[PDB]
RNA sequence: GCGAUGAUCUACCCAUGGGUGGGUACAAAUGGCAGUCUGACAAGU
RNA sequence: GAGUCCCAUAACCUUUGUACCCAGUGAGAAA
RNA sequence: AUCUGUUUGGUGGAACCUGAUUAGAGGAAACUCAAAGAGUGCUAUGGUAUGGUGACGGAGUGCGCUGGUCAAGAGUGUAAAAGCUUU
């Protein structure tokens, strides 16, 4: 189950590659990507020049689940909903936030380069 | 109504008769219900296989009094002679136990029987 | 741990609840009914000034009850009190609802809900020494039976293995439960969900308690009692959830 | 109350440097205080 | 609840307009209490009526959906009902009026061989009926002549229109002008008023069941609320996370505006921002 | 259009009016719903109408017991011929607000007028009703709920168990518990009365050993003294009255009074001894009957008093449960058996005494084995 | 058990008056528990066995009313001037303490203070500590009439008087046996309490 | 003519009889620990 | 001047009188 | 013991240091006096307040509302009839 930035959606599409079909190369089994409540706000607030992400973002295989906060930002959204469970894994392209989850244990992070999706703190590459 | 309540399938007999050989050979299934009653104060027990046709069907009837306190599944099989063969045992054994042993060949195996079991549940 | 030791008794941080400091510690609550173990756990008995009048302790076995262990494994706020109204599920027999019963004192009431008949055979005979437990024997899924028998709540408690367990909870909580009283949820993974996997369950079942309007304030794990379950204090906002 | 201290007294200094009764226990670190309320008492079975 | 009733696969086209209406069958009577009645107005040719399961009545305890289709010659452009006896005309190329147990449809109205965008019957004299058009203009209709009324032509095309509920025989109108304009039925030589607040073309307009207040949606990004008398907005909603309003209707009980947008969500608001949900104390109120 | 709602209780049902009606597109907001929890706000929604108590405890079991199945009692059909204002069946309904959508459907099968709303605004407003409670009655409820609920609670819970009291054990536990403390007395106070009476005669006692007539004679000879009908009631009576003959201790007149009504106490004690045990043996006859087959009503009243239940017995391992070459043999293979009728009298509606006879026979050819 | 005999079952329970026990707002008050209470019903043969006990309990609190009127009679037999003084549960038991009446006689005034009070007493002596002051005296009924640090000044008082009362109980061979010496004791007590409470520690 | 509805198993000497070793519980002891405080002022004007 | 009940309305130890003894394990015993 | 002298508890508490505080710190009383929080309890009830300014109310009367039942008519429906909708 894997949470999604509005960043790794944005260069998403200009590495041309599918989200859930996209994932699955990398990730080799299955996924079901999930954006929350935070990420879409901050899609939809993105504006007019970003509508072609907010149209992919909502996608009946792509799953949503609500938040409970005062807020729409969603780099603290995501951080919060990982310490609490350590189930999710994330899939970011914040530089920033990169650097808030490899100090987490045991979080498989993931972003987009080149071709494909990579992942780094999965043990169970292949 | 019944007081056998819950009492298996056909099809689930064969399913959960199967798991109790290869528990009889492997040292985890414990024999008899005196054995099993024990068992379920230990908290080892995986699941309880009760049959029905044991005279009475009260001598045996405390252990889902005793299960569903501690949330541990239980059966009914039909016959206390096919539990016997089962159980590898020359007279009908009325009442067995799984218990909870982690190095189980047949670990994967007990817990499609015990998802079949809270299916019924 | 045997009958002659003597042992300090001290109150816990927690309200109603009591530790045993002896040579090892022991979790303890004040017996309601002295004289009797609902399950032959081993009491202690202090003495209070007429001569002193007896006051019995009971014991409360952690391996026991889901409950037991998220007091001894550490929360903040128990919202079960000694004086507050207590709403109960599952209580298949006293092995919880009896120690319950004595931590919300001769002034709170609990409110025993279990469906079977043979275990709640037993939970009556305990109800007639014990005052404040009044069972109730309709199934716990169908909220608009005993609808007439309990009114206005503090706070629910959750031991229900049945996976429709969010559903089960927010009937319970939405037409019974005190508003800001919380809610004391106890997960057990392989109930509800064997193929995913123990954590996955438990973020699952948190996110369905958000959508009932319970933010839940923490999660323990009690793992060195009970192999693999959780218990999340939730909090029943339903109006300014955020 | 201030009587009946000194069979209190000597056991509640036994429960306060309890990490030193026996060599193999070694409880948890924690400083306890001599509370403001208590009551010794045996355990019946 | 905020949670959607059951979700249907309408048209492989867009949709055009929604209009509700419980039927009356000439076979049986389909219930106002247990279930609800949906129609839509699509591209491709069709015109679905739609059943909803409802969970408002527990008085009791089939057809969860797609009751009958009335397909079409052409791509039909809105929709709206009329509330007495089963009846709704359609916008397209030609409207054409349905009864709903005719496939096909009883009359073709048009004042020209013009296409035709959006409608609206009134809310009393429920035969007058209000057409739009591509071609700037405005077309009345009259049922019970069975025949068009009159027409009026602005300078630029007319996106919505909306009767008032409670007066009967005065309309507003959206204009694709940065503007919003008000008139009377009797007299189209005479707008009773202008609305010069928007900025770009307002999409949809709905007069609030209380007579008062017109409340408009625009191309531009954002909400205008007006009073019949004032000529000028007296509140205006906006938020980044809507684009372009196309559709904007008020509450039924006159307190809680509705807004579609382009960008998917449906925000729903308030009309005065200080009106409460609270029911306030004798102290409070006065 | 809420206009009416129907709150139930333990003290009859309530039928409320409903003034304002909270607005319904807006109900999941922090305002509507906090106003619910302040009773200046709710009283502005609800005024009382109706309240008609129920007539008896034993009623309100009756009609307890209805809501649950769904359906409609006598007085909820009765209350809802005065408040509601007949309506027609097709067209503008009534609205009634009901807790339950079961019961929907039983309340227009009765009156076809009446729309019955479950909606989450309508239960709101019944959840606003148990939270300010007892103060929309304006004290027409006499009584409170707080005692209403804890007897209607446990008549309800202990309809649907269904056990009788005959069926109940903890007359075997009361019983024992009181059979030991006579025994525990009625020796010490004979043993008192000895010491007693030795001031008069030392000799007696001798001759009557049993604790039940040395305190009779007490009450029959006081003093010296032949021809004597119930010291017959024959071999010790002519030994006795020859030895009253033959008195050794002393003679005042009060002081035996007071050992009269002393040795009194004994003999009406010992004979509520007597009544007291045929009870439990025949109450041992009538709960746990195949146990009392194979070790008696004594001892099968012994178990259960250790056991603290009946059930207690049932739970625990036959090797477990204890009684007492035959150690190691009978008294295991005795408590296998002990244990296993002692299940079927625990789960057993009426237990059958047939089995305990049947389970007793096998018991007896290893005591044969011997 | 006085109430089992009249009240019965809950039916019963409101019908039956209970004047002669508990009345005129227990009555209402066990009126009222009457028709809602968790209890279950109970049979007719559930109904002879408590039926049976309250008759056992009522004749031991019969008898024991019988038994303390035995003993005002031997008050009166052996020391009838120590049991005008003290009443009859203490001159009962400070005979029983020491044992015979002679063997108490011959013990002085100040030891029949503290002749229940010795386990605090030798503590108290044997480890440099104060003695206890009352003794198995206390529960007299007029060391009770005394209030604060009065109830000492009055336990010196009895336990002279008693001391003198004694004496003339246990060694006088013509008694005059209308306790004769006992209220000329209690007298001068009344006037040694009476003294004591009108003198207060305040300032006026 | 067996058994999970339970098979099996958990100090001395004396030729199927007893004494000696200890332990548990009950009851008794006029057995023991175990010895019965201070001694002249106080209160009022 | 001076700590009762926390039980000398006892507790413990010793001596005699009475009664008695050296929970589990789980599949073999009989030939 | 005119043997030694560590440990534990109690007293005491200098020099240096580190922390905090300051018109030096602290105690006792209440049917006192005065500021200010926090929680609870209380029927805490005009969604537009009374049936009525002789310009009034009561009684009857007429219209109007409401309900179910009967009957005709309309519509659907069938070869017809049955059933069936009906502001
Ligand atoms: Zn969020």
């Amino acid at each position: 189950q894997v949470l999604i930035d509005t960043n790794f959606i944005n260069f998403s599409i200009q590495k041309k590659v599918d989200i859930v079909r996209g994932m699955m190369d990398c990730l080799l089994a299955k996924c079901n990507p999930l954006i929350t409540d935070c990420v879409m706000a901050e899609l939809e607030k993105l504006g007019p020049k970003y509508r072609i992400a907010l149209k992919l973002a909502r996608d009946p295989r792509i799953k949503r689940l609500s938040c409970s906060h005062k807020g729409t930002y969603a780099d603290d959204c995501l951080v919060h909903r990982v310490l609490q469970h350590k189930c999710y894994i994330v899939a970011t392209n914040d530089a920033g936030l990169k650097q808030r989850i490899r100090k987490i244990p045991g979080i498989p992070l993931m972003s987009v380069g080149g071709h494909a999706y990579v992942i780094e703190k999965l043990p169970d590459v292949f | 109504n019944p007081k056998a309540f819950p009492l298996a399938d056909a099809a689930l007999t064969q399913q959960i008769l199967d798991v109790v050989q290869q528990a009889a050979n492997l040292r985890q299934l414990k024999k008899g219900a005196n054995e099993a009653t024990k068992t379920l104060n230990r908290g080892i027990s995986e699941f309880i296989i009760m049959a029905a046709d044991c005279e009475p069907i009260e001598i045996l009837l405390h252990l889902p009094l005793l299960c569903e306190d501690k949330n541990v599944p239980y059966v009914f099989v039909p016959s206390r002679v096919a539990l016997g063969r089962a159980c590898g045992v020359s007279r009908p054994v009325i009442a067995a136990s799984i218990t909870t042993n982690d190095a189980s060949a047949i670990k994967t195996q007990i817990y499609a029987v015990k998802d079949k079991i809270e299916t019924l549940l | 741990a045997r009958g002659g030791a003597k042992v300090v008794i001290e109150p816990h941080r927690h309200a109603g609840v009591y530790i045993a400091r002896g040579k090892e510690d022991l979790l303890v609550t004040k017996n309601m009914a002295p004289g009797e173990s609902v399950y032959g756990e081993k009491r202690i008995s202090v003495e209070e000034p007429v001569p002193p009048t007896k006051v019995e302790y009971r014991v409360w076995n952690p391996f026991r009850s889901k409950l037991a262990a998220g007091i001894m494994g550490g929360l903040d706020e128990l919202f079960i009190a000694p004086g507050k109204k207590v709403l109960y599920l599952g209580a298949a027999s006293g092995t919880s609802v009896s120690h319950v019963s004595d931590v919300v004192g001769p002034e709170g009431v609990v409110y025993a809900v279990e469906f079977s008949h043979r275990p709640g055979r037993e939970l009556i005979s305990m109800a007639k020494k014990r005052p404040n437990i009044i069972p109730i024997i309709e199934d716990a899924r169908h909220p608009q039976k005993y609808r007439m028998l309990i009114g206005m709540v503090d706070c629910v408690f959750a031991d229900v293995a049945q996976p429709d367990q969010a559903r089960i909870i927010a009937l319970n909580s939405h037409m019974f439960l005190k508003d800001q009283g919380g809610v004391v949820i106890s997960i057990k993974a392989n109930c509800i969900d064997s193929t995913v996997d123990a954590e996955t369950v438990f973020a699952r079942e948190v996110q369905k308690l958000r959508e009932e309007r319970i933010k839940p304030l923490e999660q323990l794990t009690l793992e060195p009692y009970e192999r693999d379950h959780c218990i999340v204090v939730g909090r029943y906002m339903r109006s300014g959830l955020k | 109350d201030d009587n009946m201290r000194r069979e209190v007294q000597r056991d509640l200094l036994l429960i306060k440097h309890r990490a030193a009764l026996d060599p193999k226990r070694h409880y948890k670190k924690q400083r306890w205080e001599v509370p403001e309320r208590f009551a010794i008492g045996t355990i019946i079975e | 609840t905020r949670e959607e009733f059951v979700s249907f696969k309408a048209h492989y086209g867009l949709v055009t307009g929604l209009c509700v209406t419980q039927p009356r069958f000439h076979d049986k009577k389909p219930d106002l209490k247990s279930q609800n009645f949906m129609l839509s107005c699509s591209d491709d040719k069709t015109v679905k009526l739609w059943s909803i399961n409802v969970d408002d009545y527990s008085n009791k305890n089939n057809e969860e959906g797609l009751i009958r289709t009335f397909d079409g010659e052409s791509a039909f452009q809105g929709i709206d009902s009329h509330r007495e006896n089963s009846t709704f005309a359609t916008g397209g190329a030609k409207i054409h009026l349905w009864d709903v147990n005719r496939l096909k449809p009883v009359s073709d109205l048009s004042w020209g061989a013009d296409n035709i965008t959006s409608l609206k019957f009134n809310q009393n004299e429920t035969d007058i009926l209000a057409s739009t058009g591509s071609d700037n203009s405005i077309v009345l209709y009259d049922l019970r002549t069975n025949s068009p009324t009159q027409k009026i032509v602005q300078t630029m095309r007319t996106n919505a229109i909306c009767w008032n509920p409670m007066e009967a025989f005065n309309f507003v109108t959206a204009n694709e002008d940065h503007n919003a304009y008000y008139y009377d039925m009797r007299n189209l030589s005479r707008s009773l008023n202008v609305f010069k607040d928007h900025v770009s073309a307002v999409m949809d307009v709905d007069f609030s069941p209380t007579g008062d207040e017109i409340v408009t949606g625009s191309y531009d990004k954002s909400i205008r609320i007006y009073k019949t008398n004032h000529g000028h907005s007296r509140e205006i909603y906006h938020t980044k996370r809507m684009q372009h309003v196309f559709q904007v209707k008020y509450s039924m009980d006159s307190k809680y505006i509705i807004s579609g947008s382009d960008d998917g969500n449906v925000r729903l608001w308030r009309s005065k921002a200080w009106e409460r949900s609270n029911v306030k104390t004798t102290r409070e109120k006065n | 259009p809420i206009e009416y709602l129907l709150f139930e209780e333990p003290t009859g049902y309530a039928v409320f009016k409903v003034k304002l009606q909270q607005d319904d597109i807006g109900s999941r907001l922090k305002e509507v719903q906090e106003q619910i929890n302040d009773f200046g706000a709710f009283t502005k929604l609800i005024e009382l109408v109706s309240f008609a108590p129920f007539k008896g405890a034993a009623e309100a079991l009756e009609n307890a017991n209805d809501i649950s199945e769904g359906l409609v009692s006598e007085s909820l059909k009765a209350i809802l011929d005065l408040n509601l204002p007949k309506a027609s069946s097709k067209k503008k309904n009534i609205t009634l607000a009901i807790s339950d959508k079961n019961l929907g459907p039983s309340i227009k099968e009765e009156f076809p007028y009446v729309d019955c709303i479950s909606n989450e605004l309508a239960q709101d407003l019944i959840r606003g009703v148990r939270l300010h409670g007892e103060k929309l009655f304006k004290g027409l409820q006499s009584g409170d709920l707080e005692r209403a609920q804890l007897g209607l609670g446990h008549a309800y819970s202990r309809a649907k168990v269904k056990f009788s009291v005959q069926k109940n054990d903890n007359h075997i536990i009361q019983a024992i518990a009181l059979l030991d403390q006579l025994d525990k007395d009625i020796n010490t106070f004979a043993m008192r009365v000895k010491e007693w009476y030795g001031w008069h005669f030392p000799e007696l006692a001798k001759l009557v050993p049993d604790n039940y007539t040395f305190a009779k004679l007490v009450l029959f000879i006081k003093d010296k003294a032949x021809x004597x009908x119930x010291x017959x009631x024959x071999x010790x009576x002519x030994x006795x009255x020859x030895x009253x003959x033959x008195x050794x201790x002393x003679x005042s007149e009060t002081d035996m009074e007071n050992v009269c009504v002393f040795a009194q106490r004994v003999a009406s004690l010992a004979d509520y001894r007597r009544q007291l045990y045929d009870y439990l043996c025949e109450k041992m006859h009538t709960v746990a009957p195949n146990l009392s087959e194979l070790i008696g009503e004594v001892i099968g009243a012994r178990l259960i008093s250790h056991a603290g239940s009946l059930t207690n017995l049932s739970k625990q391992a036959a090797s477990t449960v204890q009684i007492l070459k035959n150690k190691g043999r009978i008294s295991r293979y005795l408590a296998n058996k002990c244990s296993m009728a002692s299940r079927i009298d625990n789960y057993s509606e009426e237990p059958s005494n047939v089995f305990g006879s049947v389970l007793k026979k096998q018991v007896e050819q290893r005591l044969e084995f011997y | 058990a006085r109430i089992i005999l009249t009240m019965g079952i809950r039916s019963k329970a409101s019908e039956t008056d209970l004047s002669e026990i508990l009345p005129e707002e227990i009555e209402e008050r066990v009126k009222t528990a009457a028709e809602v209470s968790m209890g279950t019903e109970i049979t007719q043969t559930d109904l002879d066995n408590i039926n049976a006990l309250a008759e056992q309990i009522v004749e031991f609190a019969a008898y024991r009313e019988q038994l303390s009127n035995y003993l005002s009679a031997r008050m009166k037999a052996i020391a009838p001037n120590l049991t005008q003084l003290v009443g009859e549960l203490v001159g009962a038991r400070l005979i029983a303490h020491s044992g015979s009446l002679i063997s108490l006689a011959k013990s002085p005034a100040s030891t029949i203070q503290i002749l229940g009070a010795e386990k605090a007493l030798f503590r108290a002596l044997k480890t440099k500590h104060d003695t206890p002051k009352y003794g198995l005296l206390y529960h007299a009924s007029l060391v009770g009439q005394a209030t604060g640090k009065n109830k000492g000044k009055i336990a010196r008082v009895l336990a002279a008087k008693a001391a003198v009362s004694l004496r003339y109980d246990a060694l006088a061979e013509d008694r005059d046996d209308s306790g004769d010496i006992g209220l000329e004791s209690r007298a001068k007590v009344e006037n040694r309490l009476s003294q004591l409470e009108g003198r207060d520690l305040r300032t006026t």
